């Protein structure tokens, strides 16, 4: 019914126990990768709850991010001690499945250690992971299936999803992308624009970018040939990612404050 | 990454304790925020998610959200409004905010919604790149709405 | 040498006595105007410290708002009786004089009770006013004097300013405006661009506004005669301040909530 | 205003003691933080500040700032900077970000800083119109070197 054997009894740092019942083990990928997850069940009814796949992206970023940092049951505090129950965690209404992939992402592994991938690969790797779930917790198997994620991840869920999809066993019924990787010209393009209508860029380097880099009324910020564009481009690349700016939360503290 | 503090997660993954109660074998490396050698090493193959997402929804049996924190510039809200109207769907929908009950403030826009048939695009006003860690309460009713199939409104 | 009627001696709310002097009294503008001042005198050397004259906008708006919610020596709590000590007091190291312009805002008063005014008279009233300060307190009138001001005080000073450098008494050393109305057709255009790329306004409406509003390159959003530019323009005014966002910071909360 | 709570300095200086201890007449109304029929009865005449700065600017006297919240709408970072570079000054510096200490937090990006002779544009990031309330430590050190006409940096 359920791997007793992956199942967390007493979880360090936590100053009660948990009304849920929570998994850590490893889901068998592609080839020889064995990929940890760490499976919360819904706070309330678990049996009708649905099924919720969380990747974080990277690549090569931690799952277990999303769970002490973001929206897991408990959040680790800054001792790095004492873990904090969250009242806004998303295992409150789901069954949440933090899956550690590809193989070589934190506790994640494979027998050959050989950690080179791509895209295809990755989404054929979780799809095997995705069935070894559903063969450990055949109680799962007709909940509502939602696949989650931020960041890479936006190649990920889409590109998992397709594979799922040809599955009749899997309840898909649905897909969140937070933050995500849509397309490389999207938001390279969309970037350039954001940099300068919130005060990262001056006229003077603006005026230069909409002389050279653009036509008319578009705007060629992603694979411009132009000579001065390419120089301007990594100009914005160095102010947006490099001048001690937080690329993640604009508004936010720089973690160790502005470089050399 | 840079910016970022990931030392209280690493702390605790680490603790030879934690790893026992997460039935992490102990001949593996220490646990890692995000592994540099699998990133060095990844080839990214695709350029654009736009056939991927056309494919999930010629079904029309999925829900499909895509949603960003406006304050983030790694992967900014821009970019993803952009391509799920360019993926030009029926049922296009006004552009409205959204809103969330905060304690005693009372009804707060949480960010704008532009919703199509089994797509909908969503903004998390002052969230960044983590909208879990920076607008908790708003991901969570984001989130709830998401999985029960409704409004976001 | 100072006007010892107007100095405040306690100060209810205070739970320790200043260790600078304070004064709160009025200044004669023009006419029969009778303007309320509040002068605090600097922490660190008050002889030598600058002269610094703060404005607040609206126009109607007190001054006293600057004082006890924004940079002033001490601050209102949210009990509305406490007054907590500010370590970010812009009188640490300079003499503000918080003045309630024009006649009627806050305490100020006009013995006619005519509050009717225009620029040109508010920047008479306020250089009338600042001749009464230097009548009042003759010690600071070779002190170095700086002009201050947020939202229309955009034009207070700068209209204030140049009838002070006309007057060699004065020790005019320079002028600061925060947040500040300069011109209505570069804070309207900017605007429409500002509330675009901060994501308030969708694609449907700017394609719309950007074929309605503008020509080749350049945008018209401040006194463009077309017809549906007029009809997009005003939805973007009830988005940006009557839809229930904060007008003054885009991601702090509208207080009283959204309307209905 | 709209979305703003006037609240507590209204029921601060409107306490009879507190007027005493100010030095109003008792006779005087009650303090309302901004007065609507000033604001309605004003005629407004000018339209543009350019006339006035350059004036000011003429006499090579004076040192001019206007710093502006970057997350404000009422009157936004963008129409000032535009502002300052419209008057087309001379001994333009190239735009640099300004750095603020925070406690135990380091250096930090308070803003960015545009600057030419006897006036610079600044920026306050994370600031709204009332710069000094959301950003206390960044508006002292900009109002630090401004008085002692040091750059913004
Ligand atoms: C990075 O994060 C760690 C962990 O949150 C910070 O260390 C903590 O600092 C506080 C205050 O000194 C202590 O109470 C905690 O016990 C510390 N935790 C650990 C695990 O040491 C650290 O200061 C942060 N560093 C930076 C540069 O922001
Ligand atoms: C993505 O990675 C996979 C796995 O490493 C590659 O597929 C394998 O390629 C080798 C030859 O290099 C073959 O011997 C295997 O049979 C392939 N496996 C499968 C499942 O097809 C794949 O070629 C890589 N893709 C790209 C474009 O680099
Ligand atoms: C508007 O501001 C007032 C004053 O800050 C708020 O009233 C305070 O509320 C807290 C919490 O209930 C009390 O501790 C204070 O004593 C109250 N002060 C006064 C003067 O009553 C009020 O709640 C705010 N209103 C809104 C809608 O935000
Ligand atoms: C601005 O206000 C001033 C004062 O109310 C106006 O000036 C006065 O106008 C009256 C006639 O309406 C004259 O009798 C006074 O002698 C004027 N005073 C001064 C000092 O000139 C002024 O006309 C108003 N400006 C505008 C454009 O409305
Ligand atoms: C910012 C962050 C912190 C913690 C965990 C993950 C992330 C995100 C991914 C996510 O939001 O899910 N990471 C990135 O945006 C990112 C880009 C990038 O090059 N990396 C990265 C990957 C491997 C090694 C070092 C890195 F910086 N990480
Ligand atoms: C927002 C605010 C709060 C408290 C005091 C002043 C202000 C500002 C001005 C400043 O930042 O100095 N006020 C405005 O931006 C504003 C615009 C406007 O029409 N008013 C206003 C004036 C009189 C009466 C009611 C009002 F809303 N006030």
């Amino acid at each position: 019914r359920a791997p007793d054997q992956d199942e967390i009894q007493r979880l360090p740092g936590l100053a009660k126990q948990p009304s849920f019942r929570q998994y850590s083990g490893y889901l068998k990928g592609s080839g020889s990768k064995h990929l940890h997850y760490w499976f919360v069940e819904s706070q309330k009814d678990p049996e009708n709850s649905p099924v919720v796949l969380w990747l974080n992206g990277g690549p090569g970023c931690s799952s277990l991010d999303g769970l002490l940092t973001e929206h897991g049951p408990f959040l680790v505090q800054p001792d790095g001690v004492t873990l904090e129950y969250n009242p806004y965690s998303w295992n409150l209404i789901a069954n949440v499945l933090y899956l550690e992939s590809p193989a070589g992402v934190g506790f994640s592994y494979s027998d050959d250690k050989f950690y080179a991938t791509n895209d295809t690969e990755v989404a054929q790797s979780n799809f095997e992971a995705l069935q070894d779930f559903f063969r450990l917790f055949p109680e799962y198997k007709n909940n509502k299936l939602f696949l989650t994620g931020e960041s890479y991840a936006g190649i990920y869920i889409p590109t998992l999803a397709v594979l799922v999809m040809q599955d009749p066993s899997m309840n898909l019924q649905g897909l969140a992308v937070g933050n995500g990787l849509s397309s490389y010209e999207q938001n390279d393009n969309s970037l350039v624009y954001f940099a300068y209508y919130h005060g990262l860029l001056g006229n003077r380097l603006w005026s230069s970018l909409q002389t050279h880099c653009c036509s008319q009324n578009k705007c060629n910020f992603y694979d411009n040939k132009d000579l001065e564009c390419v120089t301007n481009l990594q100009e914005v690349a160095r102010i947006v990612g490099n001048s001690g700016l937080n690329i993640y939360n604009l508004y936010a503290p720089c973690a160790g404050g502005v470089p050399s | 990454p840079p910016c970022t503090n990931t030392t209280a997660a690493s702390t605790y993954l680490n603790n030879p304790y934690v790893r026992k109660a997460l039935n992490i074998p102990e001949q593996l490396p220490q646990w890692d925020m995000c592994n540099f050698l699998v990133n060095l090493q990844y080839r990214r193959l695709y350029r654009s998610m736009n056939s991927q997402y056309l494919k999930l929804l010629s079904s029309q049996k999925y829900q499909i959200l895509l949603y960003n924190g406006d304050v983030d510039m790694a992967c900014n809200f821009m970019g993803d409004e952009w391509f799920v109207d360019s993926l030009n769907q029926k049922m296009e929908v006004q552009r409205r905010p959204w809103l969330v009950k905060y304690g005693d403030s009372g009804e707060q826009i949480a960010g704008f919604v532009k919703e199509f048939s089994h797509i909908a695009f969503l903004t998390i006003k002052g969230a960044g790149h983590m909208v879990p860690t920076d607008k908790p309460l708003a991901a969570f009713t984001m989130f709830s709405r998401f999985l029960n199939k409704q409004p976001y409104e």
